[PDB]
DNA sequence: ACATGCACAGGATGTATATATCTGACACGTGCCTGGAGACTAGGGAGTAATCCCCTTGGCGGTTAAAACGCGGGGGACAGCGCGTACGTGCGTTTAAGCGGTGCTAGAGCTGTCTACGACCAATTGAGCGGCCTCGGCACCGGGATTCTCCAGGGCGGCCGCGTATAGGGTC
DNA sequence: GACCCTATACGCGGCCGCCCTGGAGAATCCCGGTGCCGAGGCCGCTCAATTGGTCGTAGACAGCTCTAGCACCGCTTAAACGCACGTACGCGCTGTCCCCCGCGTTTTAACCGCCAAGGGGATTACTCCCTAGTCTCCAGGCACGTGTCAGATATATACATCCTGTGCATGT
């Protein structure tokens, strides 16, 4: 029918005794870019803070509303839908075309601990639960898409993707960001490789279809 | 007598004529002083001042701040050709550096 | 509990009269005390060195301006002299 | 052996702000001699001052005027 | 029926490297620890004369001074390495800056 | 047609020039360049010879250690020969523009 | 007059073999006269200072004596 | 009165103490200088020119000229690890340099 | 009419012809021996002159001359400086 | 008759901003008291003029060393590639710095006293400076003796091609 | 089961890279003259060092206060440390090609020596005004104290977009 729901958040939330570090306007970077400039903070520019993994700030940015550097704050998600897939769930496919290093999505979940994320899946495992969000963000904080999340809590793995998760800096915190790897044509399907999914468990079966298939999620 | 009048004053300056003049006197620098020889001291070295603190004060606004601080007088005279030349070895506590990447350190495409 | 003579009462007024509106912290004066120090040390040393070089027991206006020229450098040697020459104009006619 | 309290992440720190992006790992051992030589000549020149005047303290000055008798004057201490 | 966290790719080497030499060029702290500086500075001046004490302003000093005199240095020796084709600072280029400042 | 190998009546010239004590730039071409600078700063100045000689002096011996600076410079960068980046690299490490 | 360029390619090579260098680029002539040039210019700047203090149309091996020492490359035997 | 003895023959130095008795008192070095300055003062610099002079000599010497000139002056200063820390920023006419060749520029065997 | 100009050439000399009783020296050396000489009592005179004005005394002494060798001279030509004047000094008074 | 598609009044919390409270950081205000300022004088340093008389500038002419120029070619600069490992990134533990508070005492910093050292002055006289002269140390030259570099041909270690010896496999 | 066809490494020189001297210039040293000019030794004189005595204050020495330097202890927690991992950078090797060196020929201008000439540095004589010294006196600047006014800042109350759940319109 339809996923299962789940309440659609926009920004992170934390949960249980986590906690975010935040930092004062004053004391994010700021780059050299300049408000005349071909394309202020652009992706192909040379912007000090995307050359870093550093978001803009239009308050601090010196280019001011001219800086194309805020892709996470903004949240431009090119459009997408979700599908069905084979014998993986629901993923989903965008609108358009898809220049290699877009910023296609952010993932963003619920802020859970070490122990609370142990919690949740034994909770999975007593309810035989297939569909795992968890993301480690650091040590001490994961993110879980479960039940709150977008739509980029929808992407499956893909030996061979064409997308990858990537950690920005915004507003003084980790955030976590799904780029395009590739010059991804529309119709096509979005699928990142999670990296790893292997902690203590069997390695439930990678049936993603890639041409160097590792089988298993590993 | 007739109303001290503190020759600072007399020479339009900020600076203290008569301090600059006892410090070259007991200073054992020559052994006279002349008239005028205080007066251009304290003149250049209010001078001086102003320039430094006018720099400093323009950084100290551009980081949307109203007080001078170490570093924005380090800012001011490295970011100043003259200034820096004039302070080349010298070293201002709690100052910092320049921020400065060498462009081949950089990520490229 | 003795008294100590600085030149922050100077800094701060030449403050005043270019950033009427900013402060400075106490840390900044006291590199500005350690900067005019210096400099009255550069100048007055050079200025003593060319009464020497002379054979003149008198330092004097001249000399300081001569001390000038060769410590600063270009423009804020010409600025200096030209305002230390103008508080000299100034002084010697009142 | 407190030359080795000035640790690895601190030598690291120190060339970040020097604009340092990568560092071999024979760099931190050769650091601290170069330390270590500064250290020694600027401390000797403080304690000469030191003695000079009768003192058992070393004073702000002392090290004031060592820098600046070796050209690296130091503004913000006397 | 497994689970396990996903974990996102590490950033490239020369990545946080970058983001600290901006950081540590916006800020003006010490740099070194202050024990550990003041432990090694009466080391070295125990060999001059014992039982010294110093004052507080004196060991901030020193500590002024020398991460000043490393953070040049580096500074000079990063543009040796880079003078090299490289862009990794190695104890030759230490040894060049210090002899041709001419402590060497 | 014999003829020595590039790089040995170099090193001979090194030995022979690091033996000598003598000036080698010419004497009426640095005394023209001196009077020449020295015309934008006062016109009509006069030079006793051993200010010129003085200034000669000094001259050589700071080109001579710029050289040595740079000859470092270019054995770091695993080369024999001298370039003008190397020149570069000796002034801004040593404290000059 | 382009006095600068007495300062021959020849001598400069005699400086660089004093100092232990090998071979020498093409490009080295221009940038050690460049060098030299402002070298010189500071000198010849504080002799001048010098001389004009003293009220003197001569400049003296003194002034220039005492103009590198103040920039730090004192000079012995000539005063 | 006593018919004179110079301080210098009372130090037992070669040195001049009287006249740099003098120099230090009309040099503007302080207001007062102490009897046994100068004496110091001259003995040191006689060390010190016994030193350099004792090398310079050896110098003139090794190549068979038994007269110094500023070439083994130089020979002797840039040889000696102290006085080369003393005198590093020192020029002396006609004096050359070391004859220092890196081994990088000798021709591979 | 000709002025007298002060040197220590005689001074130099006499010290050479204790240290190496059958060697010369070139009018130049002299030069540069003079200039050496004025090099160093100036290095050690200012350094103990502002040595004074640092502990706010106006007397320069045998102290300050020995404080100001320290400073400027290394390891043991400082050592050994010290002890010769020292040795000068003290052999001074008690005559 | 009925539940699919989908909404609209109420809740409800993020969202935006007014609001009572801290914590300094300086900001005027006294209160002194020490050090500039006024006033005046004495004498020596500096300025001006005159004069000498070195020494810098300019010219001329010849000699010849040196720079300029051309050219072949060798070797070094420099671009490209590959690999392997060293260093950067991140995590989990451990350690020790930093902070605060407490407590004690060495010694910095000042005052008071007085003495013995240094400035200062006048007379005296010998050391050191300018001038002058000479003779030996060194610079230069020239011819012969080593010494060092360079390259053309021979031995001395290869692997290397080619004919060849040794043994597996098919057949009578 | 033996005999002949046939493949495959075996050794036998087969040229080769590549040292190793041998000899030819070229350069550098080495040693004897030769002469020349500057080191160095002496003379005369003058002016600066020495002798002696006087006087004032700098500093040494003792003594006291109270600052701040050191020693310690307990807690929090950030930083350092050790290890795992993986990539991107350093470094070695190769080729190519250009540019700099070594050498020969031509050209030019430095250099040497000699000669004037006059500019300007050095010296001397006066002189006059500018600075030190001094004494008196008052206010400028410093120490200490307390107000004021920020930013910061956690508290708290209204607003804006979302969330809800059963009811409104409807195709079965
Ligand atoms: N390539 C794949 N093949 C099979 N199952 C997959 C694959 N990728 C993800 N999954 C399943 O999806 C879960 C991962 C979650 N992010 C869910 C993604 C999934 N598209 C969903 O939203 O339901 C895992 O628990 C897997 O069971
Ligand atoms: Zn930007
Ligand atoms: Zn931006
Ligand atoms: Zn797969």
């Amino acid at each position: 029918r339809k996923p299962p729901p789940y309440k659609h958040i926009k920004v992170n939330k934390p949960y249980g005794k986590v906690q975010i570090y935040t930092a004062d306007i004053s004391e994010i970077p700021k780059c050299n870019c300049k408000p005349t400039d071909e394309n202020p903070c652009g992706f192909d520019s040379e912007c000090l803070n995307r050359m870093l993994m550093f978001e803009c700030h239009p308050q601090v940015c010196p280019a001011g509303e001219f800086c194309q550097n805020q892709c996470f704050t903004k949240r431009q998600y090119p459009e997408t839908k979700i599908i069905k897939t084979d014998g993986k769930g629901w993923g989903l496919v965008a609108k358009r075309d898809i220049r290699k290093g877009e910023f296609v999505n952010e993932y963003v979940g619920e802020l859970i601990d070490k122990e609370e994320c142990m919690a949740r899946i034994k909770h999975a495992h007593e309810n035989d639960i297939t569909h795992f969000y968890m993301l480690t963000i650091d040590k001490d904080r994961i993110i879980d898409a479960g039940p709150k999340g977008n739509y980029s809590r929808f992407m499956n793995h893909s030996c061979q993707p064409n997308c990858e998760t990537l950690k920005w800096t915004v507003n003084g915190d980790t955030r976590v960001g799904l780029f395009a790897v590739c010059d991804i044509p529309a119709g096509t399907e979005l699928t990142f490789n999670y990296n790893l999914d292997c902690l203590g468990n069997e390695k439930t079966v990678c049936r993603c279809g890639a041409s160097n298939c590792s089988g298993f999620l590993g | 007598r007739a109303k001290a009048k503190t020759r600072s004053s007399r020479a339009g300056l900020q600076f203290p004529v008569g301090r600059v003049h006892r410090l070259l006197r007991k200073g054992n620098y020559a052994e006279r002083v002349g008239a005028g020889a205080p007066v251009y001291l304290a003149a250049v070295l209010e001078y001086l001042t102003a320039e430094i603190l006018e720099l400093a004060g323009n950084a100290a606004r551009d980081n949307k701040k109203t007080r001078i601080i170490p570093r924005h007088l380090q800012l001011a005279i490295r970011n100043d050709e003259e200034l820096n030349k004039l302070l080349g070895k010298v070293t201002i506590a709690q100052g910092g550096v320049l921020p400065n990447i060498q462009a081949v350190l950089l990520p490229k495409k | 509990r003795s008294r100590k003579e600085s030149y922050s009462i100077y800094v701060y007024k030449v403050l005043k009269q270019v950033h009427p509106d900013t402060g400075i912290s106490s840390k900044a004066m006291g590199i500005m005390n350690s900067f005019v120090n210096d400099i009255f040390e550069r100048i007055a040393g050079e200025a003593s060195r060319l009464a020497h070089y002379n054979k003149r027991s008198t330092i004097t206006s001249r000399e300081i301006q001569t001390a000038v020229r060769l410590l600063l450098p270009g423009e804020l040697a010409k600025h200096a002299v030209s305002e230390g020459t103008k508080a000299v104009t100034k002084y010697t006619s009142a | 052996d407190n030359i080795q309290g000035i640790t690895k992440p601190a030598i690291r720190r120190l060339a970040r702000r020097g604009g340092v992006k990568r560092i071999s790992g024979l760099i931190y051992e050769e650091t601290r001699g170069v330390l270590k030589v500064f250290l020694e000549n600027v401390i000797r020149d403080a304690v000469t001052y030191t003695e000079h005047a009768k003192r058992k303290t070393v004073t702000a000055m002392d090290v004031v005027y060592a820098l600046k008798r070796q050209g690296r004057t130091l503004y913000g201490f006397g | 029926a497994t689970g396990g966290v996903m974990k996102p790719h590490r950033y490239r080497p020369g990545t946080v490297a970058l983001r600290e030499i901006r950081r540590y060029q916006k800020s003006t702290e010490l740099l070194i620890r202050k024990l550990p500086f003041q432990r090694l500075v009466r080391e070295i001046a125990q060999d001059f004369k014992t039982d010294l004490r110093f004052q507080s302003s004196a060991v901030m000093a020193l500590q002024e001074a020398c991460e000043a005199y490393l953070v040049g240095l580096f500074e000079d020796t990063n543009l040796c390495a880079i003078h090299a084709k490289r862009v990794t600072i190695m104890p030759k280029d230490i040894q060049l800056a210090r002899r041709i400042r001419g402590e060497r």
